[PDB]
């Protein structure tokens, strides 16, 4: 029984933690994009 | 060997005449990295063919007051300040006809090979409109591509547009001259209404690499239909560029024709390299990836001439497979999502998945195909339906693997179906099967045949069986073939052939199995 | 007076014109490809004014073949569609003009796309629910009256299906119409829908109006404003409810990114336009309801990278009043409609908008289904014998309920005869209140099966 | 008719010419440095024509000191390199100078370092094994003779280290000639190569080109094609087969890129050059080998910022049919060589050229290896002890595996202390299929680390 | 560059030299903004080419 209570806890936590990560990644993902954006387009203004 | 080694240059000098026409003159005012300014050309228009002096052939591509960007296509370095420019009053053309089959040609047209010219038929522009709502017609016809994986769980009809995707070294070209492969049992028939040409567009890829998959085609016999579009990576930006649209174009001749072609773009991301590479130079504003503002429409108006065109045009489709090469899986990239948004379906091919040897390593589930049963023979529609709720529920239970006797007994039977299920969609390269085997073997599993069979063996298990069943009950695969459906009659005696071969069959593990 | 074109960098043309005809902004502006092969009469729409009486275009149609110096002729008004009774039954595209039909509608009035949204005075400031007669969508995730539906989903799983449900539903209890605004469509798509509504005997009801993938990014950036304005005119002239589909709007936000990208405006957080909250809005707002008519739009979002945080979901999203999400284990269930009662929501869904019966009745069939789902695993694994007696009891009435949101869709009609059932709301609402506190629990699960209301699952059970 | 120097900037120099003496592309010209410190004769070349009678040119040797309106002389001819048996037993710059004796090859015959790569009727697949005698590269990545082999790797993860190996163990017996390109890698290493090949008797055999990273980005782009040439010369002028080592072809593209913005070019993705593909194309197109006439090419390729999505690596990956890849994780983990198995791949490797036993045993490691990685997520947090028995088994497998193909190079006695090892093929073969079937569970993990061989395990598993 | 040339004068003459560069990543963002204020156009991270 305490298996199963910490498995389901185990199992929540990763779920959440799954999404925290999510969120994040999604987050550096745009970050990245525009990043590169801001380095193409001063190069492009520059030029 | 023959008087022509004289008699052909007599032809020419007794037809050449040089007449004197007004032309139209540029001059190259700049010139650097594969593009060239053209000071005049009044007359010009976008997308033109001019020719530079020393036989060097450019696109006008940007037009302003001041000058014209054109892209030039190769011999960049002949190409200086001051030079004469004229401009050819054809749009972007390429010559199109059925001597393109068995040949390798250059995004031009002209060939590459090493053999003789080509008769052209026709010629037609690069741009053309593709099929119009009112012209095109339900996807209905399957394209069967040999790969179990894909044949089962993402159909491709004739008239569709599939993107196989993913990482590099995948199986991605695999699958494609598998595909091409598969078609020469329906061109021995010699009826056009199954005929299946092919256009294997190379953009970007090494010389060897395109020497190598023409070999694999050739020793295949899939090089009596193909062409193969090649634009080498020594080629410039342009001809990268310009690849898809030559292939699309010597494939859309035949499909208005009549015919059914299919088309391997190979890759579409280098083809958006080249498109970005020729967009900056330019100086044409850039957006996410650098990639100009028009690159989705660079692929959409190239995809969208695969269509399956109605009756009343011959009834002849373009069959698209772009291939993109996704960087550490992630399918939402620009181009990835661009192409994701323009095809049909697509197969998603997973480096993991290759080490863990599902190869051909298409991630089901994950894949799709919108085109649907619509694609499939009857015989698959109906045996591969439950294929992919079963591999579903397989993945699902993939974690219980070490506890199966703590599951319940349907779901280990699920497992125990998944597993083989798995191990059969597995295929060797280089050999595509036909329609009618991957019915039989897609039965083997989904009825629940191979349930008695070890894992590690049903790879072997189905290879010998259908040896077995060509050679000796090949009733079932002609019923199967002629009709598109397996009969109750014939499904009987394929269960008692498969008893009886299970009799036969020896067990890697030395058990027996029945 | 007329213009020439002195650039042409792709799908972006400069037309210099004399000082005192310069065109205004978003005029269109005709010019002609004489060229064999291509020719055509290019539809250039004004973005810019550059100055020196230079006006920077964006070409709806490809300018492969223009040259430069060729006649720019100003229409004097922008992209304007034709409007009126005759567009339903047929397909459009951005510019009006009919594709399964040329020529036709040229003597329709016409309307400009670039309408204002309603005055501030006109808006309805009462949220309406719109009883569309569909049990699931009633019950859940009630549909707003000038809101709007986003419809995840995808292939094989009755989207289009659902589509033609909703526009027999507005067009037979509604007594409307639809536009189906194909942004970014698919022409094998196009093609499979056209014909399909013509099959069902429901493109007489709809207006078709596609951009296609192959066409330039302004046609897919002006397609869902042309489709609007059929729409408007349906509801402001005609004094009809209208449906405006959208399929698929991330794809009008997409094209007005790479609009802005060819005019060499710089790129926002993502590479978005910097004024996507802006063509947004422009567009969302005048699906609204005015003077008692009401557009409503089931508008298909697509998710960049499965991220609800991205700006394109994200802006869309600040509009969309409803979500239905179709799912593919619902169906292969036999549950047409097909929509997951959990992942799809609704913001009506309130006790103040919608009666507070109801509420409690959609929160205790929400409870239900939750649990049941919560007890697939353990079904799936560890077998139905190994839950409670509570368990089983309520596995039972979640089957029987889930069941039961199926319905006979009136686009079923044509496949089986069967007409297609409107439960009232009441009823739907008593139905299920009846259903989750077990009143018909012993009656087999087939029972439930496509089957709208008390009535027919009443007729149904004697039958089985 | 010379020309004059109007605008320096860094390595990019812009010269004036008269009107009817504007230099082709890729022309050498001839400015002349007059400060003392730094007086030379600087070699620039033209990289672009821009109008009004300039063009813009890449400077080979440092800039600093140049004047502008300093007279430019053009030679006419692109920049020439000695070809020739000659050049074998030397050093030279990308100037074709000769360093370890100066004026050497100035008699020889001279090719242009610019020409046209092969034409496709002339190229054929090649599928010949080159046997290493590396555990990991012969039995997961099996190298190609006469095809195009590549070691990816990040910063420091050891390319120098392996190259320098695989110059060992495929020069030394070689009976051709090998070229050996130092693009823009340490100076240091080029010097200890030169020492080594010295002192094994190979430098006859073998004509070393050096464009290391002191000198500017023009030496760095145009070295690799200087040694390719030399290449280019034995294998059609001569027919003998032909080794290049180039280490690291990225300089070429990373070169580029650092003249990219000087030249006019606006930036690509992540800072590179628009015309990466196409110029890095031109020159891995020169290296391919012609039926009848072989080049086994081996290219250390840098990975910036150890990303493989990064576009330079990326491009480079589909010029190349035996791509070993060094990665940081691997390197970490104490395993030299360095090798990802699951990233690095080979088109060699295929049951019809290896043979069934072959692609059996390193399909089984990779499957193996592909099981590991995706459990060590599972073990580092719940623990081996929860795995299944199968898996535990396949984990124990996996570890060993993981450090039998690690092996005691001959060019890393400096880093282990211990003599190099040579494992022949039908070794690697046997052992390894041992190992993944079972035959030395028993063993412990840390005697497989550095051992190269079965009774080097024996030897090392007894002195534990 | 001051300290490699002045440990170089040493180490041409026959002379052992430890240069010690704390930070060359200072170095690099010094690069950095000059270039931008030269109007060099930048490259990735901002950095010169
Ligand atoms: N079904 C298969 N069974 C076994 N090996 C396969 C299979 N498909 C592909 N391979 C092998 O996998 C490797 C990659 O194949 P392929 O050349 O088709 O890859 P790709 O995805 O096109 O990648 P690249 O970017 O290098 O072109 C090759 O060794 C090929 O032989
Ligand atoms: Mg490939």
């Amino acid at each position: 029984a305490s298996r199963r209570r910490a498995m389901k806890s185990a199992t929540d936590n990763a779920d959440d933690l799954i999404k925290a990560l999510t969120l994040a990644a999604n987050r550096e993902r745009q970050a990245q994009i525009t990043q590169e954006i801001s380095e193409i387009v001063g190069g492009a203004n520059a030029l | 060997s023959a008087a022509d080694i004289e008699g052909a240059i007599e032809d020419y000098v007794s037809s050449f005449s040089a007449d004197t026409e007004r032309e139209e003159i540029g001059t190259v005012i700049d010139a650097g990295d594969g593009i060239a300014h053209v000071e005049g050309l009044p007359s010009v228009m976008t997308q033109e063919l001019l020719e530079f002096p020393g036989g060097v052939l450019g696109v006008a591509l940007n037009l302003d007051e001041h000058s014209v960007g054109a892209v030039i296509l190769g011999e960049f370095e002949k190409i200086e300040e001051g030079q004469q420019v004229k401009r050819t009053g054809e749009v972007l053309s390429v010559p199109v006809g059925d001597a393109f089959l068995g040949r390798v040609v250059n995004p031009l047209g002209q060939p590459i090979d090493g053999q003789g010219d080509i008769a052209a038929e026709t010629r037609r522009a690069l741009e053309l409109q593709a099929p119009s709502v009112v012209q095109r017609q339900s996807v209905s016809e399957p394209l069967q591509t040999g790969i179990k994986a894909i044949d089962a769980m993402t159909p491709i009809g004739r008239g569709q547009r599939q993107l196989i995707i993913g990482d590099r070294k995948t199986g991605k070209t695999a699958v494609c001259v598998d595909t091409i492969l598969n078609q020469r049992e329906a061109w021995l028939t010699g009826d056009p209404k199954q005929q299946v040409r092919c256009v294997y567009v190379a953009i970007g890829q090494k010389g060897t690499t395109i020497a190598s998959v023409k070999r694999a085609l050739e020793e295949g016999g899939a090089m009596e239909y193909t062409t193969i579009v090649a634009a080498p990576a020594s080629d410039a930006a342009g001809f990268k560029w310009l690849a898809p649209y030559t292939g699309s174009a010597i494939g859309q001749h035949w499909m208005y024709n009549g015919k059914h072609v299919l088309i391997v773009f190979d890759d579409l991301s280098k083809q958006a390299d080249a498109y970005r590479a020729i967009s900056l130079l330019l100086r044409r504003p850039p957006g996410r990836e650098a990639f100009p503002g028009d690159v989705f429409y660079l692929h959409s108006r190239l995809l969208e001439r695969c269509a399956k065109l109605s009756d009343e045009l011959g009834g002849g489709s373009m069959t698209g497979l772009p291939i993109i090469e996704t960087k550490a899986n992630d399918i939402s990239a620009f181009i990835p999502t661009n192409v994701i948004s323009i095809t049909d379906g697509q197969c998603f091919l997973e480096s993991d998945l290759f080490n863990q040897g599902v190869r051909p390593a298409i991630n089901v589930g994950v894949s799709v195909s919108r085109v649907g049963g619509a694609a499939q023979i009857k015989a698959m529609k109906e045996v591969a339906g439950s294929l992919r709720l079963d591999l579903s529920q397989y993945r699902e239970l993939e974690a219980f693997a070490a506890f199966a006797s703590d599951l319940d007994a349907a779901s280990k039977a699920q497992l125990d179906r998944g597993a083989r299920l798995v191990e059969l969609l597995k295929q060797p390269q280089y050999s595509p099967l036909a329609v009618e085997e991957q019915v039989v073997a897609i039965f083997l599993g989904t009825q629940g045949h191979l349930d008695s069979v070890p894992v590690e063996d049903v790879q072997r298990f189905e290879s010998e069986l259908l040896e077995h069943v060509k050679a000796s009950h090949s009733d079932i695969f002609d019923g199967i073939r002629e009709t598109k459906k397996l009969s109750e009659e014939a499904e009987e005696k394929l269960v008692s052939v498969i008893n009886e071969f299970k009799k036969g069959f020896q067990a890697s593990d030395g058990s027996s199995v029945v | 007076t007329a213009g020439r074109v002195v650039r042409i960098t792709g799908p972006v043309v400069d037309v210099e014109f004399p000082r005192g005809s310069v065109p205004e902004l978003f005029n269109a502006l005709h010019a002609e490809i004489t060229f064999g092969a291509l020719a055509k009469t290019l539809t250039l729409e004004v973005a810019q004014h550059l100055g020196d009486s230079l006006v920077r275009c964006i070409s709806m149609q490809p300018t492969d073949g223009l040259v430069r110096g060729v006649e720019v002729t100003d229409t004097g008004a922008s992209i304007s569609v034709p409007v009126g009774d005759g567009v339903k039954g047929h397909v459009f595209n951005a510019l009006g003009d009919c594709l399964d039909d040329p020529g036709y509608g040229k003597d329709f009035e016409h309307w400009s796309i670039h309408r204002k949204p309603p005055a501030f005075s006109d808006l309805e400031p009462r949220t309406e629910m719109l009883e569309t007669g569909l049990k699931v969508v009633d019950l859940l995730t009630p549909y707003v009256r000038g809101g709007k539906i986003a419809l995840f989903g995808g292939a094989g799983v009755g989207k289009t299906v659902l589509i033609q449900e909703m526009i027999n539903r507005i067009a037979r209890n509604f007594g409307g119409t639809s536009v189906f605004a194909g942004v970014g469509e698919r022409t094998r798509e196009g093609n499979d829908l056209w014909v399909e509504l013509a099959d069902a005997n429901v493109l007489k009801d709809t207006a078709l109006v596609f951009g296609q993938m192959d066409e330039p990014p302004g046609t897919r950036m002006r397609v869902a404003l042309s489709a609007l304005t059929m729409a408007e005119f349906f509801r402001d002239e005609q004094g009809q409810d209208v449906l405006l589909f959208i399929d698929n709007i991330f794809r009008f936000t997409q094209a007005g990114s790479e609009v802005s990208t060819l005019l060499g405006r710089m790129p926002s957080a993502v590479g978005y336009q910097p004024t996507l909250a802006d063509e947004m809005g422009e567009l969302q707002e005048r699906i609204t309801s005015t003077r008692g008519r009401s557009i409503t739009s089931m508008q298909a979002v697509y998710v960049p990278a499965d991220d609800y945080t991205d700006p394109a979901p994200a802006t869309t999203f600040a509009h969309l009043d409803a979500t239905t999400e179709l799912s593919r284990a619902v169906f292969s269930k036999g549950i047409f409609p097909a929509v997951d009662p959990l992942a799809s929501s609704s913001t009506i869904l309130d006790p103040a908008i919608v009666g507070d019966e109801h509420y409690r009745v959609a929160q205790e069939v929400i409870r239900i289904l939750q649990r049941y789902k919560d007890l697939q695993d353990i079904i799936a694994i560890l077998g139905i014998d190994e839950l409670s007696e509570e368990d089983k009891q309520l596995v039972n009435r979640a089957r029987r309920i889930e069941r039961f949101l199926s319905q006979n869709m009136m686009a079923a009609e044509q496949f089986t005869g069967q007409p297609g059932s409107t439960v009232p709301l009441k009823e739907t609402i008593e139905a299920f209140d009846k259903l989750t506190k077990g009143e018909f629990d012993h009656l087999p699960e087939q029972a439930f099966f496509l089957i709208g209301g008390l009535d027919d699952l009443a007729k149904k059970a004697e039958s089985l």
